[PDB]
């Protein structure tokens, strides 16, 4: 709380926080076929 | 309203391709404390001019020098709009803020000619006025722009002395979200470059930095 | 023609499937309606 | 008596949401600017529409637009007549397919025609014209699209009075299309919408009807033409508002992919309509913003039509 | 002035 | 290195693009062959920043300096068909083709700043009576006087 | 193939079960695995790890 | 072509070189492929739809006294691709749409039986039965929409007996993956056809 | 179940019906398309389109025509969006017999974000590919080419989507009008019976022809 | 010899997920706390859900208006759960919306998509401790609105974990 | 010509140090590098 203003708990809930949008967005479903 | 999308093209990387060209790289930013709480020259962007700003009288200083008023200490009204000032301060003098980077320019004859009263010496006291205290402070930035020794500023002048609620209308200007603006269209980058400047991780909303460089943490794992 | 006597195989390019878009090949900018009137 | 205080709700509410939309695009007391348009362009916007069409005729050709003229200084041919046709289409496909990584993607259509005119004496007779209405009338559709500010082409059609003819008579092995035959048997006039006038304000002042005057030039000299019966099978195919012209425009070829075409064909096409026909990236990222700022003047016809229904409602029940 | 210029170019519409 | 939300990131205030326009104007009644690039800088400012009145009367001064008549006078008209008021530092600067805006701005010639507040407000004077046009081709009467 | 072989137990869905440490680690061939050397039996039986 | 005239010279050049090296390449058949037996082919110039036809006659068994003959007929449109979405989106997969209409003995859409069939990677998927016109259930019903007619329900959901009946209507009727191969090939022609009449057109365009 | 002034009509074949229904001068026009890929279950747990319909209110007092673009879900009722159009309810309005209704006009906010909300469930869209061109073989049809379907805006999201407290008030004057959740509530089972019927009847004729 | 590499003709979409490793993720087993199910762990899996309905939605990230986070303490004071708000009927939906939560119509339509697939809150394992997921798959009556896949049969509450034990709760 | 996705057409090798040679190029080769058909329309020519 000194030197870096914030606790290691409150760290890891920034830190999830922080990158929502990237870590999981849909399931991503269908299937690929394939062209060539 | 009714929440218009903004024509910018920032997105939120995706989930398939691989992290790449990090000699640019968007992450959050947040600060330490909330400033928008605070006075508009003494919130976050303009803390390079904090020397700047105008030492601060009161309500009853103001109402002292109503009372009791001195032959040099020149209380001086800074507001614009003629249709917006409906009562006079006592012992204010008409300087409009648009006007002051020319006025301060003048001889003391020019002065006399072009507003009717005498230029303040530059040992004498000078307070200013605004509806907010926004235009003051603007106009005292020009006051101390030339070499006027006490330059003053009453915060909120005619908001508290009248009680009137007005404001002096400071657009701050944002872009209109049909305006679409400078680095999706152009070529002054590379295409990686722009691809990794217009990425942003979160909601477009809040504040963002931007690191020029990264090395990996190989210390970690 | 066989794939060894090849001009892409003489540089690294491979024989089938998506065109390599970064390569010094592909980003060497081609005017062949205009050669006959610069090397005729 | 429930009628009275909702449709009193209703209406108060739109009268609040129009004076809020306002006031948001209002900077100290002067309204919202709307874009300009590039040089020479007149746009024309119908009240209560979805779209909005801008017009440019270069006279002498292609050597006097905006890129070709422009030198450093102190040291005949036939006329084309643009148009962009432009609707209120825009969408993003990421939020369908997150794998495709496009901000924005808005079409617009441009239509280029040529004519010529009585002056051109050099190359008059020494080949049939085949861009004349009286000789086929051909004209290039060009599909076109923004993608995040960029534009890229998506058909490039080459239509004439010939496979309008054929689609009304031959397109089967005797007879047109059960499809497109059916298509002209219902077309019903649309009701006169009063179009608003956004041109570019070096031409707002000097001509008014000018794009209605070359839009007649040409339907008077198509439907009087060499090919007379099958000009409304032209119209129809040529009409870009609407379901009708787009299945009519695709049972004609489409163009190539153009992606499939060579690299020489790709940028000397795009060295054409950027370059020398004046359908440019500023031309486009115009229509990107007019698709915005259009959008906005018919929210708030909308609003002001909620509270005129709404109004209507509670003074009658 | 918008809605006077609703009603001149017919958005409006009067009693049917 | 600190990123705003782009429709406030990448605003300029319209003082700097009054300006900028104002020294492309200087240049343009230097060089009126700049106006061209002027031109180029205007398609590209109208599609990235703000149209204010003071970047349209900045335009119109650039157009005015550089010996466009016409589309300069036309630009005033849409200016006054828009109830935009025309700025008045740009119709003071306008009738001074003197003094590049960047050193009236930072005042090393102090002298006829009364001439620029005589100006300045004459504009507003001839704005509370009159449109934007007619204010712009006084000013544009007197530059090319 | 190289198997693990854990003392305690963890199911294939959930964690509860009936038996002891003592229970599951003569089921699950703990005892079996830690007394066997090479050339003996194992059985398919037993859930392997990793 | 004086540059001083023509300031289109990037392009009318290109596409004088793009006439010769599509006629000059030796890839390129000048034949149609034949057609199996019966089929005629008609296509217009101008447009991207070309038709087949043929006239048939079914098994019919010798309790009916006669049998009636049947009117094949092909309908083939061509297939578009957006290039806009490219390379953002995937490559689309190249695969040949046609119709089949079945007409007993006079239009396309008048009592009428019409299946969709999707030439895909050698094989033939056949997606929707569409009918037109006042046909016999067990009632009449009618189906006198053309454009929003009821395409029956998609052939992945259904039922077995269904199925395997139109096969055989289909096995009957020579319609398999061999026919669907000519179909691709004669596809491929037209469109290669169009191509160069597209090549031609623009030349006259562009230089006017 | 039905509502309580409202007529049907659904001839065998198409696969639409119409409701109809009127109070004092003012008319009610329910129109739906009914799909014939699948449709979603009553219960809705276990490609599944959406009961999408169209409600047209005709009211003379104020010389416009409301377009309702609602969709029935769970028996309850949403509202896409709402147009304007000049006059009363000219035939011509309604996309009955495969004709559309009036071409080219402003279509309206979003009034709800009931498509937001469904990529948070990861529903399939009525939008399958990227590629406008490859839903367009299957033309003229509104489940299968959504970008010439009235009813999913031809593909385009709009700029505004409308205040929660202002369409609030939209939805509820809506409701006076006979545009409640009873109506949905049938529209729902009607669009079920029909995708028997019309199924059935394709099954049957198919039998006769083989 | 040159080996071809081993690819497929038709595949799903999921392996075209990215990994840095290009590897299988780490699954780490739930806390302690969902062990049993109780009454502070039943509206975990609700309260994600109507969280998820109010943020940001999309790769442009739009912003959903109605705030669904508002309900859930009256969701819970009721003793609702989500599985137990799949099992209301369409009758005992209509007075749930209007009496007691007072949903708004537009509120109502941002939280009939959850509704009408029968969304199943089951918390699916992840990298972390804490997980944040929840299975998107429509549910089926036969196994409760739970889809019926990995493991969520009927009364499984939370991956890894034992049944709900509808006895005690 | 018109290229496919997937399929390419081989050409043969010059046989002159490959595309760009490694070795050296001489006066007369780096000439016709020099004067390269680019559209003269577009094109500023310029020598000292
Ligand atoms: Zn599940």
């Amino acid at each position: 709380m000194t030197v870096h203003g914030t606790s290691l708990p409150s760290t890891y809930r920034m830190h999830k926080d922080i990158n929502k949008a990237q870590r999981n967005d849909r399931k991503l479903s269908g299937n690929r076929f394939k062209v060539l | 309203q009714a929440d218009r999308r903004t024509r910018h093209h920032m997105m939120v990387d995706g989930q398939i391709n691989p992290r790449e060209w990090f000699n640019w790289h968007p992450k959050e930013y947040q600060p330490w404390y909330f400033d928008r709480h605070k006075f508009l020259y003494e919130q976050r962007q303009y803390a390079q001019f904090h020397h700047l700003l105008c030492h601060q009288v009161y309500l009853k200083d103001m109402l002292h020098l109503m009372r009791y008023p001195e032959p040099y200490t020149h209380i001086i009204d800074c507001r614009t709009s003629t249709q917006k000032m409906h009562r006079w301060v006592p012992h204010s003098l008409w300087l409009p803020r648009d006007e002051v980077e020319y006025a301060l320019q003048l001889s003391a004859d020019e002065f006399l000619d072009m507003y009717g009263f005498r230029k303040p010496d530059k040992s004498d006291d000078v307070i200013l006025l605004s509806h907010n205290g926004i235009y003051s402070e603007q106009a005292g930035w020009e006051w101390k722009k030339q070499f006027f020794q006490h330059v003053y500023n009453y915060r909120g002048g005619t908001n508290e002395l009248f009680g009137e609620s007005y404001s002096d209308m400071n657009v701050s200007d944002v872009l209109s979200p049909w305006k679409g603006p400078f680095p999706q269209s152009g070529v002054f980058v590379d295409k990686w470059s722009k691809r990794k400047v217009l990425t942003r991780t979160g909601p477009f909303d809040r504040q963002y930095e931007m690191q020029d460089f990264a090395l990996p943490d190989l210390e970690l794992e | 023609i066989a794939y060894e006597d090849s001009f892409e195989y003489e540089e690294y390019i491979p024989a089938g499937g998506s065109p390599l878009a970064h390569h010094w090949t592909e980003m060497t900018p081609s005017f062949s309606y205009l050669e006959d009137e610069f090397f005729g | 008596v429930s009628l009275r205080t909702i449709a009193e709700s209703l209406g108060a509410a739109a009268a609040a949401e129009l004076r809020a939309e306002v006031e948001r695009d209002t900077r100290d007391g002067v309204a919202a600017i709307p874009p300009l348009p590039p040089l020479g362009w007149r746009v024309r916007h119908p009240s209560g529409s979805n779209y909005f069409v801008m017009t440019r005729t270069l006279k002498n050709g292609v050597q006097s637009a905006e890129l070709n003229n422009r030198r450093y200084r102190s040291v005949s041919r036939a006329d084309v007549h643009l148009t962009v046709f432009a609707p209120f289409r825009v969408y993003d496909p990421s939020l369908h397919d997150p794998t495709v990584d496009i901000c924005e993607w808005s079409s617009f259509d441009l239509v280029v025609q040529k004519t010529v005119p009585d002056n051109m004496v050099a190359n008059k007779l020494l080949q049939p014209l085949s861009c004349t209405p009286q000789d086929g009338a051909l004209s290039m559709y060009v599909c076109l699209a923004s993608v995040n500010s960029e534009m890229r082409i998506r058909s490039i059609q080459l239509l004439s009075m010939k496979e309008a003819q054929a689609l009304v008579e031959h397109a089967c092995f005797g007879n047109g299309e059960p499809l497109f035959l059916e298509l002209l048997r219902r077309r019903g006039r649309r009701r006169p919408l009063v179009e608003r006038r956004f041109d570019d304000p070096r031409l707002r002042y000097e001509e008014v009807a000018q794009p209605q005057q070359v839009a007649d030039e040409a339907a008077v000299a198509c439907s009087s033409s060499c090919y007379g019966p099958y000009y409304p099978a032209f119209e129809m195919l040529m009409d870009s508002c609407g379901s009708a012209g787009e299945y009519s425009r695709a049972l004609c070829y489409g163009g190539p992919y153009v992606s499939e075409l060579s690299r020489e064909l790709c940028d000397a096409l795009l060295d054409y309509i950027k370059g020398d026909l004046g359908v440019s990236d500023q031309l486009c990222e115009y229509v990107c913003q007019m698709q915005f700022f259009l959008e906005q003047e018919e929210y708030m016809t909308w609003l002001g039509q909620v509270q005129h229904v709404a109004n209507a409602v509670s003074r009658t029940a | 002035d918008k809605i006077e210029k609703w009603k001149a170019e017919g958005l409006l519409p009067e009693d049917y | 290195s600190l990123q705003n939300p782009p429709e406030e990131q990448f605003a300029l205030p319209s003082v700097l693009l009054r300006t900028l326009l104002c020294m492309a104007a200087y240049h343009c009644t230097l060089d009126a062959d700049y106006f061209t690039t002027c031109q180029m800088l205007f398609g590209r400012m109208e599609q990235q920043q703000q149209t204010t009145p003071e970047v349209l009367s900045a335009w119109v001064y650039c157009c005015t300096a550089s010996g466009r008549v016409d589309e300069a006078l036309t630009y005033a008209k849409y200016m006054a068909d828009c109830s935009a008021p025309f700025d008045v530092t740009v119709f003071s600067l306008m009738q001074h083709p003197s003094l590049n805006p960047i050193e009236v701005e930072d005042g090393s010639v102090p002298h006829s700043a009364k001439g620029l507040l005589l100006q300045r407000r004459l504009g507003n004077r001839l704005h509370t009576a009159y449109r934007s046009d007619a204010v712009a081709a006084h000013g544009m009467f007197v530059y090319y006087a | 193939v190289s198997g693990r072989v854990y003392r305690r137990f963890y199911g294939d869905r959930n964690r509860v079960s009936a038996h002891s440490t003592m229970r599951w680690q003569h089921i699950g061939g703990w005892k079996l695995l830690k007394r066997i050397r090479r050339g003996s039996l194992f059985p398919h039986n037993v859930p392997l790890y990793a | 072509l004086p540059p001083s005239d023509f300031p289109e010279n990037a392009l009318l050049k290109c596409i004088e070189k793009e006439i010769e090296d599509e006629a000059l390449r030796l890839d390129k058949e000048e034949c149609p492929p034949p057609p199996p037996t019966g089929w005629e082919m008609y296509h217009a110039p101008g447009t991207s739809v070309f038709y087949g036809r043929r006239w048939w006659l079914p098994a019919t068994a010798s309790a009916e006294t006669r049998a009636t003959p049947e009117r094949h007929t092909i309908r083939v449109q061509l297939t578009k691709r957006d290039p806009s979405l490219d390379p953002e989106c995937d490559v689309r997969g190249e695969h040949f749409p046609f119709s089949f209409f079945v007409q007993r003995a006079l239009g396309l859409y008048d009592q009428s039986i019409e299946v969709r069939a999707d030439f895909v990677d050698g094989e033939l998927l056949v997606d929707n039965v569409v009918f037109h016109g006042t046909f016999k259930t067990g009632e009449e019903v009618r189906y006198n929409n053309i454009f929003n007619g009821y395409p029956g329900p998609n052939l992945d959901e259904a039922e077995e007996e269904v199925l395997d009946g139109l096969q055989a209507w289909l096995a009957e009727r020579c319609v398999d993956d061999q026919f669907g191969e000519f179909v691709g090939q004669y596809s491929v022609w037209v469109e290669q056809q169009e191509y160069e009449m597209w090549l031609k057109r623009l030349r006259d365009f562009v230089a006017a | 179940h039905l509502p309580f002034n409202f007529d049907v009509c659904y001839e065998l074949g198409s696969r639409e019906f119409t409701l109809f229904s009127s109070v004092g001068s003012t008319s009610v026009l329910v129109f739906c398309n009914v799909s014939s890929r699948r449709l979603r279950s009553v219960k809705g747990g276990q490609d599944r389109s959406p009961v999408v319909f169209s409600a047209f209110v005709s009211m003379p007092t104020s010389g416009l025509t409301i377009e309702a673009l609602c969709c029935s879900s769970l028996g309850l009722l949403v509202v896409d969006g709402v147009s304007f159009h000049q006059g009363p309810l000219t035939e011509s309005m309604i996309p009955q017999d495969a004709h559309p209704g009036p071409e080219g006009h402003y279509q309206g906010p979003l009034l709800n974000q009931r498509s937001l909300a469904e990529m948070v469930v990861n529903t399939r869209g009525c939008i399958t590919s990227v590629d406008p061109f490859r839903q367009q073989e299957s033309f003229f049809d509104g489940h299968v080419n959504p970008w010439n379907a009235r009813s999913l805006r031809f593909g385009h999201v709009p700029v505004h989507t409308a205040k929660p407290g202002f369409s609030d008030a939209l939805c509820h004057f809506l409701e006076v009008f006979g545009v409640n959740d009873e109506l949905a509530f049938f529209v729902e089972d009607f669009a079920h019976l029909v995708h028997r019927e019309e199924e059935t009847a394709w099954t049957n004729v198919l039998k006769t022809m083989m | 010899k040159v080996s071809k590499v081993p690819t497929r003709s038709v595949i799903p979409a999921d392996a075209l997920r990215y990994h840095p490793r290009y590897s299988v993720p780490r699954k780490m087993v739930l806390s302690n706390t969902f062990n049993v199910v109780g009454e502070n762990n039943r509206y975990t899996s609700l309260k994600l859900i109507l969280e998820k309905l109010s943020g940001h939605v999309g790769r442009r990230q739009y912003k959903m208006l109605c705030n669904l986070e508002k309900h859930y303490d009256k969701l819970k004071d009721e003793g609702i759960d989500w599985h137990e708000l799949k099992w209301l009927s369409r009758e005992e939906l209509i007075v749930l919306f209007d009496k007691v939560l007072h949903l708004t119509r537009t509120e109502r339509a941002a939280l009939l998509p959850a509704i009408e697939a029968k969304v199943c809150g089951v918390l699916r394992q992840t990298d972390s401790r804490h997980s944040t997921v929840v299975c998107m798959n429509r549910g089926n009556a036969n196994h409760g609105w739970r889809c019926g896949r990995n493991g969520h049969t009927n009364d499984v509450y939370f991956e890894g974990k034992a049944k709900a034990n509808t006895a005690a709760l | 010509a018109r290229r496919k996705w997937g399929q390419k057409t081989w050409s043969p090798t010059a046989t002159n140090g490959g595309a760009a040679p490694a070795n050296g190029v001489s006066a007369q080769e780096a000439l016709q590098i020099a004067y390269r058909p680019m559209p003269p329309s577009q094109t500023v020519e310029y020598e000292e």
